[PDB]
């Protein structure tokens, strides 16, 4: 699923600015 | 047409009143921007770290004389210089001193000592939206809309002051005791009447024109609103990947996919916010913010009542005492050391 793909991205936690 | 005579005159009058409010808001901001050591460290008891960034950390403090709790942003001056964020830091303070809006955090005190800069602002006890979103999974469309409407109004306000915000994300949105949003971080905000060019922001929320190294304008904030509404309603953002470069390829592609539970009204709003073509992006057209506020997805939104904080929030965070931090994660506590030698005095003279 798309949710599963989101999990697999590893970017599920707090994201830093560039 | 879509509105009869009564609705049409009501809407027009509402839009005109927004103009009058914003014009007065601008003159108040500019007066305060033109004419801003309001306390010292010993005036506060340090309770607990609420959050950390590259600058330093945010701590819950209790003002001793009054007993009030505040959030104290502590920036290590040497770290700020090494991070090349002198201008960002002075600019953030200057913005926070000058703005006034119900969804923008209120700065109470600011001061500096040999080693650090201190920004003492209202303590927002309900936690980060980010936590709530990840915990709940996704927000219902009414719940997401309640939050979205606050961002729309906040951006309508900031943009009228010629401020681009540039770092909208759930991580930068706090929930207060009544369940309303507070915006606290302005480290990438900039006064921009026309265009600007800095590569900055958070990968998932970057507008395509930033990625593509173009001169860009306030419309990047309306793209980021699309991303935020999408993430609130879906529980994940529209564009994600293992690595930022793959995220960017997806952003600039002009393609976005939606969950099947998204309403048609929501999808239409999002296709118009997540519009790669600037000549077509809502928030960037002749009709301005009205394209967004008048969109079918917001038809049930009473904009004045949101502004007046008269809408019952869909979710009210867990609140015990006034210094309760239970809605915040635990962070490792580092001591606030103050060197006997002044650091970076010249760089921060204006702070
Ligand atoms: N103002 C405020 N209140 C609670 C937590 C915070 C975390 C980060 C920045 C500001 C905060």
């Amino acid at each position: 699923t798309t949710y599963a793909d989101f999990i697999a991205s590893g970017r599920t936690g707090r994201r830093n600015a560039i | 047409g879509h509105m009869g005579n009564a609705a049409a005159a009501k809407k027009g009058s509402e839009q005109e009143s927004v103009k009058e409010f914003l014009a007065k808001a601008k003159e108040e901001f500019l007066k305060k921007w033109e004419s801003p050591n309001t306390a010292q460290l010993d005036h506060f008891d340090r309770i607990k770290t609420l959050g950390t960034g590259s600058f330093g950390r945010v701590m819950l403090v209790k003002h001793k004389e009054t007993g009030n709790h505040y959030a104290m942003k502590i920036l290590d001056k040497q770290k700020v210089v090494k991070l090349k964020q002198i201008e960002h830091t002075l600019n953030e303070k200057r913005i926070l001193q000058a703005v006034n809006f119900p969804f923008l955090v209120k700065l109470e005190f600011s001061f500096k000592d040999n080693s650090n800069l201190y920004m003492v602002m209202e303590y927002v006890p309900g936690g980060e939206m980010f936590s709530h979103l990840r915990r709940i999974g996704r927000f219902s469309e009414p719940h997401a809309r309640f939050y979205a409407a606050q961002i729309v109004l906040t951006f309508e306000y900031l943009h009228s002051l010629d401020l681009i915000y540039r770092d909208l994300k759930p991580e930068n949105l706090l929930i207060d005791q009544q369940g309303y949003i507070q915006v606290t971080d302005f480290g990438f905000a900039k006064r921009v009447k026309g265009r600007t060019w800095t590569l900055c922001g958070t990968p998932e929320y970057l507008a395509p024109e930033i990625i593509l190294s173009k001169g860009y304008n306030k419309a990047v904030d309306w793209w980021a609103l699309g991303v935020l509404i999408y993430e609130m309603a879906a529980g994940y953002p529209p564009f994600f990947a293992d690595q930022p470069i793959q995220i960017y390829e997806k952003i600039v592609s002009g393609k976005v996919r939606f969950p099947s539970h998204f309403s048609s009204d929501l999808k239409d709003l999002l296709r118009n916010l997540l519009q790669v073509d600037l000549t077509k992006r809502f928030g960037n057209l002749k009709n301005g913010v009205n394209d967004i506020k008048n969109h079918k997805w917001f038809a049930t939104t009473d904009w004045i009542a949101i502004y007046q904080r008269k809408v019952e929030a869909p979710f009210i965070p867990k609140f015990k005492g006034p210094g309760d931090t239970s809605n915040f994660d635990d962070y490792e506590e580092e001591e606030i050391r103050v060197s006997i030698n002044e650091k970076c005095g010249k760089e921060f003279t204006e702070f």
